[PDB]
RNA sequence: GGCUAAUCCCCCAUGUGGACCCGCCCCUUGGGGUGUGUCCAAAGGGCUUUGCCCGCUUCCGGAUGGGCCCGCGUCCCAUCAGCUAGUUGGUGGGGUAAUGGCCCACCAAGGCGACGACGGGUAGCCGGUCUGAGAGGAUGGCCGGCCACAGGGGCACUGAGACACGGGCCCCACUCCUACGGGAGGCAGCAGUUAGGAAUCUUCCGCAAUGGGCGCAAGCCUGACGGAGCGACGCCGCUUGGAGGAAGAAGCCCUUCGGGGUGUAAACUCCUGAACCCGGGACGAAACCCCCGACGAGGGGACUGACGGUACCGGGGUAAUAGCGCCGGCCAACUCCGUGCCAGCAGCCGCGGUAAUACGGAGGGCGCGAGCGUUACCCGGAUUCACUGGGCGUAAAGGGCGUGUAGGCGGCCUGGGGCGUCCCAUGUGAAAGACCACGGCUCAACCGUGGGGGAGCGUGGGAUACGCUCAGGCUAGACGGUGGGAGAGGGUGGUGGAAUUCCCGGAGUAGCGGUGAAAUGCGCAGAUACCGGGAGGAACGCCGAUGGCGAAGGCAGCCACCUGGUCCACCCGUGACGCUGAGGCGCGAAAGCGUGGGGAGCAAACCGGAUUAGAUACCCGGGUAGUCCACGCCCUAAACGAUGCGCGCUAGGUCUCUGGGUCUCCUGGGGGCCGAAGCUAACGCGUUAAGCGCGCCGCCUGGGGAGUACGGCCGCAAGGC
RNA sequence: UUCCCGGGCCUUGUACACACCGCCCGUCACGCCAUGGGAGCGGGCUCUACCCGAAGUCGCCGGGAGCCUACGGGCAGGCGCCGAGGGUAGGGCCCGUGACUGGGGCGAAGUCGUAACAAGGUAGCUGUACCGGAAGGUGCGGCUGGAUCCUUUCU
């Protein structure tokens, strides 16, 4: 049993991008799908699609990278430089609308789950709602 | 430690022990001398240091360093303890204050007279 | 003992009304209405006395003030683990303004505790304050709010209100009066004395202002208060002069004897004018009162200072206090002389035993400046208790291993709820402080006016992604079914061969043994060596591996039985049944203990022989406990991978054990070696992570003191935790 | 080319680095404060059983046993529960003193050894156990955090 399936998605993605994979499969749930929708819209991934693997439904996240590089270490820059969990089971975190973090002076995002649904930080301030603070990504 | 463990147990604030029981919280303490001795310094140096055993107003009895050059302190003279130690002498935690009570300020001393308790020389 | 007044006490009356029992209605805890019945009021005083004023009485309401109750929050020690007799509830009662074990009788046997009861230690709490980037840490002086106390302990009376600081009764300690019988006291009120202490003020002025008590008022009281006094204790403002003045006087300082410094600094020139003298001189202060009007409104309209002749304005007027720390690094400021492990400095590192930029003066320099240093304490730094924001292979740190209780944590889909969570509205968040703005003292400190901010909690409304919950599905986790497998996994019984020792027998002599050499020792009672037979105990050669199994400790001859774990195939069954696990419970090498066995070899202690300067050791000869078995304790370890368990993710290559397969190879599960990415202080780790993540448990916080002391618990002891 | 002296190169171990004429361990004697143990003693608090019990509220009596009366009752007075504190007997906490001793930690440096660091000269460490002037030796089991295929001290 994955103890925190959301963290597991984020990590799967982290390890994937770090070895420069073209894609990764993460076991699927509507909530994960929401998160992904936000990443995709936000430019971090090429987007994702649903697949079946041995009959069991997954999500291919397609990974995005910078171009090749000069000198030693031609490996391209990362599009997701950083991805991390905030609220985890066992310490849960909730921001009011006035506690929503400005992530890397705004070149990053924070993904919140709210009662209006899963939004970015800007998205939530504009909507004007607080919620469970899920990922921090930049 | 896990957060659950921090709820269950939590961090421990760190108590510190007072390097000066002048007791009382007091900044200084008055006492009477007992022994006025000379003392041998700890291994890295050599000298003859002037220290005095003191019975305080706190019911405490301790050796105290006599700073400056000359000192008029004797067996029954009464004195004021300062605090601060001498790194190279075993077991002496406090200082004598010159110029207070029977402790006489350092004679002839012209340089830093705030410490050592000497007053200002007149020049014409 | 006697006289006497009243707004002092008592008895009838009137009952607006109210209290009380009983009934009824509404309301819903004892709120409100109502009917009968019983019960309850008052005081008079002053004027201009045919009217008003000050009062009195019963009631309803308001206002302000308080009582009691509940949720939540509020320090340290678990070396404080059990606490509890009015103690927990009940019925009835007493008490109060009022609920209540608040108190009493009787009844039941409860109530609380690891979510830390009970115990011990410290402590008034808050608004706030200091510090901090913040989170946090620390604190609660002054000012405001609340509490508690008034020499110590108990108690009630009076009253709207007290269990009453300048009220009362009693007990104790202390001081004083005493005709020795008995009495009087109570500054933690303002000043002041005394003691203690490093240390903390005047036995001042005034009720002019504000406020409080009584009074119709005039007025009286007011050490509340408004001022003044003392202390650089803190904050703010100000002075010790301004301009000119040598390519630079003297003195002192260094010197390469050329000169460099103190330095425009001084002298001196000129100018302003702190103090000080002289004169004017406050606001703070208009009410209460008086007059008109109706003692209202309104209109007018006079008295009233402590501070104080102080602030301030005007005039005049003199160049007129500087100190303290520091100058090796941190750290801004360097040179001579003096002193030579001295005298001394010192926050740490460390200076000084003849060139000392570190000691001591001097010149010069830096820093602040009516101050400057020191000591003590708090936060800071210190991300060094890490929520933000740390760690545990070798640095301190993974519990010896497991089982599992509380607890923490929880796959995918749908729905109800809306507890967490989020949003809106509203109440609350006093003032002061803090922030912003404007303003008042010439400025500021200080003060006023206004604005904004705000966590938290109350109420109403709303959202449903996540967390929760309830219900209903699912099968990817987990378990199960069928079949097949490897194994020193455990327990019980049996049996085999080798070797040692010993005993019997044969044969056979003069030694054997042992060491670097030797000796002790054994041998003519015939040893060693050799052959045959017997007894007995312990351990299992080759196979054997860089192997296998087990949670660990650990487990090797062979056979049988009893028994645990595990892996693969099939994709069959259940349907999230999961992970971790404080406490508990069990297991746990060796040595050790108890009772009883057993005893070959080995062997602590011990006995001897050597060696050596000595030998108490290593080396040699003997040898007891022990080693073995049964049962019961002990519970340690380099119990080591010095690496907690579980799950997902992240190149490969090579060797191997063991299953399945279309068996050049592929695919599970183990064991190793190299090595992507990455980690790491490095060494190293690297799909058997020390990588990337999540959950949960254990543990760490400089070394020595010390795994000591004391306390507890366990143990027969040793000794363990 | 084994050995003696001096030396060069690669490698290995180290706790040395004034660098093996190095380090460091312990004993005993000796120069220091602190600690426990500390018999008892001096006293403070609190707990429990019993006994004594001021004040004061509260309950009862209040009688040809007092005082007032309108005869309803009132007061004085008496008794009782409660009760501050006191005493007796032991249980704990705490402070002062303290016969008596444990080691400690450096401390003028002496003493006898050589245990550890190099295969430290018998590899070390280790739980335990007996032993010994002292570092220690030895037994059993373990660990690698061990080198490279007679004895012989110290500076
Ligand atoms: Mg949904
Ligand atoms: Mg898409
Ligand atoms: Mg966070
Ligand atoms: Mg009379
Ligand atoms: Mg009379
Ligand atoms: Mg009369
Ligand atoms: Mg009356
Ligand atoms: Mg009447
Ligand atoms: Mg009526
Ligand atoms: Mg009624
Ligand atoms: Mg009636
Ligand atoms: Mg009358
Ligand atoms: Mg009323
Ligand atoms: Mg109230
Ligand atoms: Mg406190
Ligand atoms: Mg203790
Ligand atoms: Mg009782
Ligand atoms: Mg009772
Ligand atoms: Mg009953
Ligand atoms: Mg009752
Ligand atoms: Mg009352
Ligand atoms: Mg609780
Ligand atoms: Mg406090
Ligand atoms: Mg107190
Ligand atoms: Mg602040
Ligand atoms: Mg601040
Ligand atoms: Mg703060
Ligand atoms: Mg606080
Ligand atoms: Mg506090
Ligand atoms: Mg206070
Ligand atoms: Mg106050
Ligand atoms: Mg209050
Ligand atoms: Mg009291
Ligand atoms: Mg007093
Ligand atoms: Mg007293
Ligand atoms: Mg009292
Ligand atoms: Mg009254
Ligand atoms: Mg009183
Ligand atoms: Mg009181
Ligand atoms: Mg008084
Ligand atoms: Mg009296
Ligand atoms: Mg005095
Ligand atoms: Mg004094
Ligand atoms: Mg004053
Ligand atoms: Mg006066
Ligand atoms: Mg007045
Ligand atoms: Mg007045
Ligand atoms: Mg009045
Ligand atoms: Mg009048
Ligand atoms: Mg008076
Ligand atoms: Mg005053
Ligand atoms: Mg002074
Ligand atoms: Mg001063
Ligand atoms: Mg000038
Ligand atoms: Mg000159
Ligand atoms: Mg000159
Ligand atoms: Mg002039
Ligand atoms: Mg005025
Ligand atoms: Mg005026
Ligand atoms: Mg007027
Ligand atoms: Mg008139
Ligand atoms: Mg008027
Ligand atoms: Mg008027
Ligand atoms: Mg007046
Ligand atoms: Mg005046
Ligand atoms: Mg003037
Ligand atoms: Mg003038
Ligand atoms: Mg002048
Ligand atoms: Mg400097
Ligand atoms: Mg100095
Ligand atoms: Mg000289
Ligand atoms: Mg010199
Ligand atoms: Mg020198
Ligand atoms: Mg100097
Ligand atoms: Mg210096
Ligand atoms: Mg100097
Ligand atoms: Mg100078
Ligand atoms: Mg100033
Ligand atoms: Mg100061
Ligand atoms: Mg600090
Ligand atoms: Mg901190
Ligand atoms: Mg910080
Ligand atoms: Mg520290
Ligand atoms: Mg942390
Ligand atoms: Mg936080
Ligand atoms: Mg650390
Ligand atoms: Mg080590
Ligand atoms: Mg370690
Ligand atoms: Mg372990
Ligand atoms: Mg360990
Ligand atoms: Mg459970
Ligand atoms: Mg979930
Ligand atoms: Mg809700
Ligand atoms: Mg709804
Ligand atoms: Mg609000
Ligand atoms: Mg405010
Ligand atoms: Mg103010
Ligand atoms: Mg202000
Ligand atoms: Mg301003
Ligand atoms: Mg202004
Ligand atoms: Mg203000
Ligand atoms: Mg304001
Ligand atoms: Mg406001
Ligand atoms: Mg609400
Ligand atoms: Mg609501
Ligand atoms: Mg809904
Ligand atoms: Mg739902
Ligand atoms: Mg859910
Ligand atoms: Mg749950
Ligand atoms: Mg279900
Ligand atoms: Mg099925
Ligand atoms: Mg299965
Ligand atoms: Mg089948
Ligand atoms: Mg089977
Ligand atoms: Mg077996
Ligand atoms: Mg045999
Ligand atoms: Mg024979
Ligand atoms: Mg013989
Ligand atoms: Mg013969
Ligand atoms: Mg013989
Ligand atoms: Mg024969
Ligand atoms: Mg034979
Ligand atoms: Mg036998
Ligand atoms: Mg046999
Ligand atoms: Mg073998
Ligand atoms: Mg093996
Ligand atoms: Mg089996
Ligand atoms: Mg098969
Ligand atoms: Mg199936
Ligand atoms: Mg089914
Ligand atoms: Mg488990
Ligand atoms: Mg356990
Ligand atoms: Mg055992
Ligand atoms: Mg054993
Ligand atoms: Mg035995
Ligand atoms: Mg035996
Ligand atoms: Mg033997
Ligand atoms: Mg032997
Ligand atoms: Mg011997
Ligand atoms: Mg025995
Ligand atoms: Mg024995
Ligand atoms: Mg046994
Ligand atoms: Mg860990
Ligand atoms: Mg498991
Ligand atoms: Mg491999
Ligand atoms: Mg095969
Ligand atoms: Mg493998
Ligand atoms: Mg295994
Ligand atoms: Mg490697
Ligand atoms: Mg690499
Ligand atoms: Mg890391
Ligand atoms: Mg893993
Ligand atoms: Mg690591
Ligand atoms: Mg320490
Ligand atoms: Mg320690
Ligand atoms: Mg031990
Ligand atoms: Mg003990
Ligand atoms: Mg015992
Ligand atoms: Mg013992
Ligand atoms: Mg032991
Ligand atoms: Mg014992
Ligand atoms: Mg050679
Ligand atoms: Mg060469
Ligand atoms: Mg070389
Ligand atoms: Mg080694
Ligand atoms: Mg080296
Ligand atoms: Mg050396
Ligand atoms: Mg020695
Ligand atoms: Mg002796
Ligand atoms: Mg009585
Ligand atoms: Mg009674
Ligand atoms: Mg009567
Ligand atoms: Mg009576
Ligand atoms: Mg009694
Ligand atoms: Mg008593
Ligand atoms: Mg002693
Ligand atoms: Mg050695
Ligand atoms: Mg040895
Ligand atoms: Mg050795
Ligand atoms: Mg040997
Ligand atoms: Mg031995
Ligand atoms: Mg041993
Ligand atoms: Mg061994
Ligand atoms: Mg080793
Ligand atoms: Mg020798
Ligand atoms: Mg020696």
């Amino acid at each position: 049993m994955l103890t925190d399936p959301i963290a597991d998605m984020l990590t799967r993605i982290r390890n994937a991008t770090r070895v420069y994979k073209e894609s990764t499969d993460v076991p699927a749930s509507r909530f994960k799908e929401e998160i992904l929708r936000i990443l995709a819209r936000e430019g971090f991934i090429k987007g994702y699609e649903r697949v079946d693997v041995d009959g069991k439904p997954y999500l291919r996240v397609y990974l995005k990278y910078g171009p090749r590089r000069q000198g030693p270490d031609p490996r391209p820059e990362q599009v997701i430089h950083h991805i991390r969990r905030i609220s985890k089971p066992g310490r849960r975190v909730y921001v009011g609308v006035k506690e929503i973090p400005r992530v890397r002076r705004g070149l990053g995002i924070a993904i919140l789950s709210t009662s209006k649904g899963v939004l970015t930080d800007r998205e939530a301030r504009k909507l004007g709602v607080g919620g469970e603070l899920i990922c921090e990504v930049w | 430690p896990t957060i659950n463990q921090l709820v269950r147990k939590g961090r421990e604030k760190v108590r510190k022990k007072s390097k000066v029981p002048a007791l009382k919280g007091a900044p200084f303490r008055r006492g009477v001398c007992t022994v006025v001795r000379t003392v041998t310094p700890k291994k890295p140096n050599s000298a003859l240091r002037k220290v005095a055993k003191v019975r305080l107003t706190s019911g405490y009895e301790v050796t105290a360093y006599i700073p400056g050059e000359g000192h008029n302190l004797q067996e029954h003279s009464v004195v004021l303890i300062r605090g601060g130690r001498v790194k190279d002498l075993l077991g002496v935690r406090y200082h004598i204050v010159r110029g207070v009570y029977d402790a006489a300020g350092v004679k002839d001393r012209k340089k830093s007279r705030s410490k050592y308790g000497t007053k200002k020389p007149k020049e014409a």
